[PDB]
């Protein structure tokens, strides 16, 4: 800390310090704002906007989360339903984001960092779903996992 | 953790202030240049709510002097998104309990200074009539 240059300093001057130094990387939210008389994309961006529904995307993506309880098998008699359940999550996350994407912008849901790895999230969701489709096999479990 | 992690505080610019701070902006911008003039920082102070609001009957003097700050911290130029932020920031502080000494002298001669501006270019409107 005295390496440092804030040793000598009080307790108030290196709090001010720390918030100089925050709000120097602070940067303006990226919400484009909402068009009127477009109640289809009007009445999607407040959708997407509501804190009930990002409460639920979050109880959603812990409920997906927890669905690795067990380790995933291909020997395993029980991994079929967990599977489902995977791919149903997938597939309503993957629409979550296209309707945010057409609520908000389509390359204006790119700006938030976030948003991008949502979406890189949901390629990987719907690449795994095909190969399941397609492949079934233990690396696919690996990959969904 | 003590440079990034945020808690509501009382003599300190908190997280919700600048989550609040950016949605007025956002609401005042249009299209995120980050650049604004004179007007536009006008309206955004009148429409700043929460914590830093400023009742005009109690602070039409620090909201005016806040005004002729930004007028002058770019001679009429445009803020840069963060020039508001760092006057927001300043005016909702203790300056003598936060600041360095030498940043402190810098920071109290220039509000002296501006406060003064403010008084004289007051005192000249009101005269000239």
């Amino acid at each position: 800390n005295e390496n440092k240059g804030t040793a000598l300093l009080t307790v108030d001057q290196r709090r001010w310090e720390d918030l100089k130094s925050r709000l120097k990387i602070a940067q303006p939210l990226h919400l484009p704002p909402r068009p009127d008389n477009d109640g289809f994309r009007a009445k999607m961006y407040d959708i997407t906007q509501h804190p009930f529904f990002k409460r639920t995307i979050a109880l959603l993506v812990l409920a997906q989360s927890v669905l690795l309880s067990v380790k995933w098998d291909v020997e395993d008699p029980v991994t079929v339903p967990l599977a489902t359940m995977s791919v149903v999550f997938t597939f309503i996350f993957v629409l979550e984001v296209t309707m945010k994407i057409i609520a908000m912008s389509p390359a204006g849901f790119w700006q938030s960092r976030r948003n991008r790895y949502d979406l890189l999230v949901t390629s990987l969701g719907v690449v795994w779903v095909v190969l399941h489709f397609a492949l079934l096999n233990a690396y696919t479990y690996m990959m969904g996992a | 953790f003590s440079l990034f992690y945020s808690t509501e505080e009382d003599q300190l610019l908190s997280y919700n202030d600048l989550r609040h701070f950016q949605i007025i902006w956002n609401m005042v911008d249009d299209k995120r240049e980050g650049v604004i003039p004179t007007f536009r920082v006008k309206f955004l102070l009148r429409l700043l709510r929460g914590r830093l609001e400023v009742d005009l009957d109690k602070d039409k003097l620090l909201f005016k002097h806040m005004c002729y700050e930004m007028e002058r911290l770019h001679n009429g130029g445009d803020v840069t998104f963060h020039d508001v932020l760092s006057m927001l920031s300043y005016r909702s502080v203790d300056i003598r309990k936060s600041l360095q000494l030498e940043e402190l002298l810098a920071r109290e001669q220039l509000e002296y200074t501006i406060e003064e501006e403010v008084a004289k270019q007051t005192i000249r409107m009101w005269l000239k009539k």
